[PDB]
């Protein structure tokens, strides 16, 4: 029941000592299903440090302190094992390999593109798959609708402009425009499809008056000649 | 900016932003869409760029 | 809430004799509201006195607001001037 | 604006195309008179392309 988020809400509300999530046998064990070993760098570890530093005063009303100390012992043991493996890795380095540049350029571009979940090439009907396209379009829409509007830029070429305390250089909004062109092109996607349907169904509905090899055909010329036959009168 | 741009069919970020602004304003009447870019772009050319 | 208000007024008596530092029409523009003074348009969201980390009454007068303005060093500017010509 | 959201159920974009190389052409129409008519002109063609 969001045991890692309840401590964050109690830290943001500045009232983590009056309730302290009320860790008991029926409350601290229901939200955990021993803490579940969070995987953040410091966003969920400093909260555990503060949660240990606050509860040093009651000293008996919370029973998960032993599990938190065992988790800290596991973290220290993993840190010591990682330092011994880092020493073994730095002592196990061969002297000469002469690593090339082209394979490095192949690895860096692919590892940069695989960070932010986009397509990378190798260079080494159907409604079931359209919902999967719409779920990726709406994902980027909901991602671009969470950016702050007060976004400014700073390039490495501004030092020739001599920006004073009140200067207003003309290279501040070079990324705020590009953060809106994508957001308003993902919304006009259904707008351009109507123009494409009005264009293709007007340039391809005839297809036998401007294209020469389709109007120079023996079947098509005879058909266009024979559909214009006026009905014969009687007597 | 307000000055004249470079040679045509370059389509910088201002010219790409103002057309998508004007389409969300009017949704038709491309004579009122071409001048929202700045007037230096054609009605027959802005449709070819938007498609 | 109205948008198309005037918010600009010019007195008819032209006292434009010693007035050249203000904002002229090209007369003096007189607004309905005052001006605002912004020191620096860029905010350094680091510099942990503002971000307040949860690790460890202390007074400290920093020299100048330019710590919170992302001011580059002069060596890169001199290197760019050497790359200019 | 009045544009729809791009997570809408009409998104196929090709459902009423009917390309002109798939048009039905008027061909010779075979007619039937009865069970004992073997000297009559059997089929009919008015504005047909193929034989």
């Amino acid at each position: 029941l969001q045991e890692q988020s309840e401590l964050m809400s109690t830290v943001m509300n500045n009232t983590p000592t009056t309730v302290a999530a009320l860790a008991a046998v029926a409350a601290a064990s229901e939200t955990n299903g021993t803490i579940p070993k969070p995987r953040s760098s410091a966003q969920l570890e400093q909260l555990l440090y503060r949660y240990r530093a606050i509860q040093n005063h009651p000293k008996e009303n919370k029973l998960e302190i032993k599990a938190i100390e065992d988790t800290f012992r596991n973290i220290s043991r993993d840190q010591d094992i990682y330092e011994t493996k880092l020493d073994t890795l730095r002592k196990s380095i061969d002297k000469g390999f002469q690593y090339d540049e082209d394979l490095l350029n192949k690895h860096l571009v692919a590892l940069q593109l695989l960070e932010k979940d986009t397509d990378v090439p190798d260079y080494f009907g159907d409604p079931d798959t359209e919902i999967r396209i719409s779920a990726r379009i709406s994902n980027r829409i909901n991602e671009l609708e969470r950016l702050p509007a007060n976004l400014g830029t700073y390039s490495l070429d501004d030092c020739l402009e001599f920006i004073t305390k009140d200067d207003l250089s003309s290279r501040m909004d070079t990324f705020k425009i590009k953060a809106l062109v994508e957001l308003k092109s993902l919304k006009l996607l259904t707008k351009q499809k109507s123009i494409r349907q009005k264009l293709i169904n007007n340039v391809a509905s005839q297809a036998h008056h401007n294209i020469p090899y389709l109007r120079d055909s023996p079947f098509t010329a005879a058909a266009q000649r024979s559909v214009q036959i006026r009905s014969k009168v009687i007597v | 900016e307000n000055n004249g741009n470079s040679v045509k069919k370059n389509w910088s970020d201002q010219e790409m932003l103002l057309l998508l602004e004007g389409i969300e304003m009017y949704e038709d009447q491309w004579e009122k869409i071409a001048d929202h870019v700045g007037g230096h772009k054609r009605v027959e050319d802005c449709i070819e760029k938007f498609l | 809430i109205m948008i198309d208000a005037a918010s600009s007024f010019v007195l008819p008596i032209s006292i434009t004799k010693n007035v050249d530092v203000l904002q002229r029409t090209d007369e003096i523009l007189w607004f309905r509201g005052p001006s605002v003074i912004v020191n620096e348009r860029i905010i350094n969201s680091g510099d942990p006195h503002l971000s307040l980390p949860l690790n460890r009454n202390e007074k400290e007068s920093l020299p100048g607001p330019f710590v919170l303005g992302l001011r580059p060093s002069a060596k890169f500017t001199a290197h760019r001037l050497s790359m200019l010509r | 604006s009045n544009i729809p959201d791009p997570t809408l159920p009409p998104t196929e974009m090709m459902t009423r195309f009917l390309h002109p190389n798939w048009y039905a052409l008027p061909t010779t129409v075979w007619l039937k008179y009865g069970n004992y008519n073997s000297w009559a002109p059997s089929f009919n063609e008015n504005g047909t392309v193929v034989d």
